[PDB]
């Protein structure tokens, strides 16, 4: 569960990324398409190429959700219930593959926001970001 | 394999009892049944709706049966499952589209299945040389993703 | 979430297991040490060997706390309270090992319970373990 | 360890700019900040109450330091992982009783600790040649236990 400073951590950082959200959700999908190529198989129909617009396309997608995550902390579960049941039901992606986006989300925040990116925020970023992966799973079965 | 010449017997011994036929039906069904999301490569084979459903589809028996042949075959290369399985490590990938996690999720769904059948002489050892060759199994499936 | 079918599943599963739940629980840690010996790490201290009292003893300790899950099943988070507590603050045991006692307790149960350890029992207990993992280390951080 | 050519060259050059004294500081103290579980192997390292106590611990600054020293010199044998690890090892195995999950742990927050610091410098390319040297450096880690 996410604590009071958890939620402080998560709303300061993700404030930072501000209007850069699309830009940094592409270049997680990216990080993610280079350092765990199994993850592909989920993006058949994609154009994985650098620069691809299907890539800018989702990473902006991805990022709305995180964004809409942040805004309705104490509600995730009744934020996310929709991409719950499309993840769950047609997408139907393996769980493992959530720990490795989640992963290549926090470094590319690292990458971008280093005074904000101290220990105490890592770790609430972590928290968060397992809490949401939760969520996009909690339906599977 | 890190396979010891008694896990290697151990191995090769159990598997001389095995039904490939009815294994390989219930390792596939009791997959799409537990790990309800890797039904989303056997669309075309039908109704997966129920457990009962899914056990009986002939389609997955028949596919269940392909596959523990393949593994069947690999466990002759033991020493090469790498090279015995890289054309179909390419399949896989490169038309197939499956996430290797799949590989692991059926290999531990089999020792299940193995269990299931052979009670009392599925023992600790006989279980931990299995989970060496699932793994390996997997392994050498997995090696050709790019 | 475990279902109403799950829920009985599970109840008419363990119920088989009986008073053998104990030379099961150690039956499935020796399973589990030997499959895995990176779990051995967390039990320095035991004597190892098969057959081991100690073995054995813990074994019941796990298989006896799986029964109160199991009579809970309703609140398990209740039920498990002291145990999600020693696992978070005291054993501190890496998560990814729940996984593979789980594991191992499904072959145990297999194994013994031929007649019951049917697909739609075995999809059931699988989820219940995993319920009983997410419990046991939702206080980790 | 299926490391190209280039992939060794942009590792080897980005470690060129590595103060391996603070880098190995953070990561340990980043480690046990974000998996609190991992301090359950230093608890003669006094105050981890907190993540100030923990990034300011001389203990942690001293030990993360030694670490990352041996981690580097495994960075100069990068063809022979497992050799350069072996007595540490066995080491981890036999005395300090280390789960190897926790070598995995380490290997994603040094990656995001590298990201920290080089910033836009940590392209995805380089981020995908640090993955595969932490996992074989894990693994290297690993292949002792028993
Ligand atoms: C926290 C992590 C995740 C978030 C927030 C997320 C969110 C989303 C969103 C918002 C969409 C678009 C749905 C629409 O069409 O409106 C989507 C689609 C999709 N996601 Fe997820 N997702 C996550 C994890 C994953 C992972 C880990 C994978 C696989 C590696 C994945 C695979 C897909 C695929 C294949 C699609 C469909 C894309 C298309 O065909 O356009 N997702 N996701
Ligand atoms: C023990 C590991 C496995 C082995 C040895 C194996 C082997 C095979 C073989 C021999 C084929 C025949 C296809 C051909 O030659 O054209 C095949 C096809 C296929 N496999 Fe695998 N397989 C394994 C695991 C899996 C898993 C876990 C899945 C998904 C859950 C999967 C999905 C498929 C699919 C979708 C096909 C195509 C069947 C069709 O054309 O309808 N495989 N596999
Ligand atoms: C299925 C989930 C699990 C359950 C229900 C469970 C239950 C228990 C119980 C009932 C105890 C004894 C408490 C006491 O001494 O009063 C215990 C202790 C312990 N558990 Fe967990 N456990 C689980 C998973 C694990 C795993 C996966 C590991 C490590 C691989 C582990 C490591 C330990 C250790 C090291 C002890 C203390 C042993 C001793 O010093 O006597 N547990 N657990
Ligand atoms: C890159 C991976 C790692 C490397 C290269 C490494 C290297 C070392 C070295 C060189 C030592 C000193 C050896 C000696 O005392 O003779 C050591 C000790 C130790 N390591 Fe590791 N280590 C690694 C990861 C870890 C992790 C992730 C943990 C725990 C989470 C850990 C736990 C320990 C402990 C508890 C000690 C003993 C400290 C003491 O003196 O009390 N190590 N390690």
């Amino acid at each position: 569960v996410l604590s009071p400073a958890d939620k402080t951590n998560v709303k300061a950082a993700w404030g930072k990324v501000g209007a850069h959200a699309g830009e940094y959700g592409a270049e997680a999908l990216e990080r993610m398409f280079l350092s765990f190529p199994t993850t592909k198989t989920y993006f058949p129909h994609f154009d994985l190429s650098h620069g691809s617009a299907q890539v800018k396309g989702h990473g902006k997608k991805v990022a709305d959700a995180l964004t809409n995550a942040v805004a309705h902390v104490d509600d995730m579960p009744n934020a996310l219930s929709a991409l719950s049941d499309l993840h769950a039901h047609k997408l139907r992606v393996d769980p493992v593959n959530f720990k490795l986006l989640s992963h290549c989300l926090l470094v590319t925040l690292a990458a971008h926001l280093p005074a904000e990116f101290t220990p105490a925020v890592h770790a609430s970023l972590d928290k968060f970001l397992a809490s949401v992966s939760t969520v996009l799973t909690s339906k599977y079965r | 394999m890190h396979l010891t010449p008694e896990e290697k017997s151990a191995v090769t011994a159990l598997w001389g009892k095995v039904n490939v036929d009815e294994v390989g039906g219930e390792a596939l069904g009791r997959l799409l049944v537990v790990y309800p999301w890797t039904q989303r490569f056997f669309e075309s084979f039908g109704d997966l709706s129920t457990p009962d459903a899914v056990m009986g589809n002939p389609k997955v028996k028949a596919h269940g049966k392909k596959v523990l042949g393949a593994f069947s075959d690999g466990l002759a290369h033991l020493d090469n499952l790498k090279g015995t399985f890289a054309t179909l490590s390419e399949l896989h990938c490169d038309k197939l589209h499956v996430d290797p996690e799949n590989f692991r999720l059926l290999g531990n769904v089999l020792v299940c299945v193995l269990a299931h059948h052979f009670g009392k002489e599925f023992t600790p050892p006989v279980q931990a040389a299995y989970q060496k060759v699932v793994a390996g199994v997997a392994n050498a499936l997995a090696h050709k993703y790019h």
